[PDB]
């Protein structure tokens, strides 16, 4: 059966018609730094999402 | 049907959908009648109808129904009360190998088994065609007041 | 001094694709929108009825096709779009195969009580349409704002 | 492509007012 | 003397959606029915019906 070989979770409510999950990425870098420095690299964070029924 | 399926799709002489069905309970059998197969109305005695298996020159009336309490032998025996599906959607018996055109008027012959389509007036073929034993089962959309007995 | 006032306003009688009567009706689920969108008050055609499973594929009426039933207005299954209510592709449709429903009409004159119903290629009622049905009129003939509506009696195919 | 490239959606920052207006049909 | 009547329909999914959002449909339909009764009584009083004399 498909309900035994694949995991079953319980989050959705009985009165829902759609849902959505998101995943996030990381963007950045680092450098070897000496004191009296003002040029520091910057990092960020982005993400996307998908739907279901 | 058959293997690769947990459940067999359908069995003859049983309703398929729960949509405006009518079952007559005041009937008596004259001969051995099997589930499925159309029946005639020979006569009416004190309210009840004496139904027989379809024969030549007789207008079909309904399809025999399967009850697991009335008939404990797999068929309807002589002198036994029976249920007849005058109106509704029931699985019948056929002697065909290919599903006819959709919404085509079926034709009956032999002992109430469907022989072919391309009729002029009568019941129609719903969407359904399954394999049973050695043969197939067709779904019939029974409508009351469909076959009118010809005047003499 | 002053004279008081009292006003009055009446509601409408119908809405496109809404069940008109409590008489014997038969609404068939287990139908799928094979392609395109289907309006609430328009007839549909059966592309294919699966044998083993039972689902019937439902599309919109085109030229030279037999109508099957009228879509039914629901607050849950339907999806709001185009400032209206429609059935989207890949979703279940409530098809009424028997009963009295309020249709969408393109005609301009009231019809007779008992007579055949003629649709056009779009699937909406037209007094001189081409596609022929077995359904008959019921008598109701009203209009919601700028939309014309007509009542029909549906017979099982 | 991939729009989004974000963390919050438009729904998460949104409000539906408690008040609701209804058309009035006098009786007579 | 005469008698009047009407009705309305609703499904289980709509009931569950109404209980899950605080916006019922049954109450609105019942109010519409009562309003229709009152307005038709008004129509009878101020315009009458020919077939019923």
């Amino acid at each position: 059966s498909a309900l035994r070989v694949f995991p079953v979770t319980t989050e959705l409510s009985p009165t829902d018609k759609t849902f959505e999950y998101m995943t996030f990425d990381k963007v950045g870098t680092a450098q070897i730094i000496a004191d009296y420095t003002d040029d520091l690299p910057l990092v960020d964070a982005l993400g996307t999402s998908e739907f279901g029924k | 049907a058959y293997e690769n399926l947990m459940l067999r799709p359908a069995c003859p002489g049983n309703l398929s959908d729960t949509s405006t069905y009518n079952i007559d309970g005041a009937c008596v059998a004259q001969g051995d009648i099997e589930f499925g197969s159309a029946v005639q109305v020979v006569g009416i005695v004190d309210g009840v109808k004496v139904v027989t298996a379809l024969s030549d020159g007789g207008t079909p009336y309904g399809i025999a129904f399967r009850s697991q309490y009335e008939h404990l032998s797999g068929k309807i025996l002589d002198g036994e009360v029976c249920n007849v599906v005058s109106h509704g959607r029931v699985w019948a018996l056929t002697s065909l190998d290919e599903a006819p055109s959709l919404f085509s008027k079926l034709q009956f012959g032999s002992g109430g088994v469907v022989t072919g389509g391309s009729g002029y007036a009568g019941w129609t073929f719903a969407g359904g065609f399954v394999k049973h034993e050695d043969g197939y089962i067709i779904e019939v959309r029974v409508k009351q007041n469909a076959f009118i007995v010809p005047p003499p | 001094a002053q004279i008081n006032a009292s006003y009055q306003r009446d509601m409408a009688i119908a809405l496109p694709g809404m069940v008109a009567d409590t008489s014997k009706y038969n609404i068939d689920g287990a139908c799928v929108v094979n392609e395109g969108d289907v309006l609430v008050g328009a007839a549909v055609q059966v592309v294919q009825a699966q044998a083993v499973d039972g689902h019937k594929l439902v599309k919109a009426l085109t030229t030279g096709t037999t109508p099957y039933g009228v879509a039914i207005r629901s607050h849950w299954q339907t999806v709001n779009a185009q400032n209206q209510m429609i059935y989207e592709d890949g979703g279940a449709i409530n098809v009424m195969t028997s009963g009295r429903v309020w249709m969408l009409s393109k005609s301009t004159e009231a019809p007779t009580f008992g007579s055949a119903v003629k649709l056009d290629v779009d699937g909406q009622e037209k007094s001189d349409g081409t596609i022929e049905t077995t359904w008959t009129y019921a008598g109701g003939w009203t209009k919601y704002k700028d939309i014309q509506l007509v009542e029909v009696q549906l017979h099982q195919l | 492509a991939a729009a989004t490239m974000g963390i919050w959606t438009a729904q998460e920052l949104h409000r539906i007012k408690s008040q609701s207006y209804e058309e009035d049909y006098p009786v007579g | 003397v005469f008698r009047l009547g009407n009705a309305y329909l609703i499904s289980i999914d709509e009931i569950k959606a109404g209980q899950a959002t605080g916006r019922p449909l049954s109450t609105r339909k019942a109010s519409a029915c009562q309003l229709a009764h009152d307005q038709l009584v008004n129509r009878l009083v101020f315009k009458g019906s020919a077939p019923h004399k």
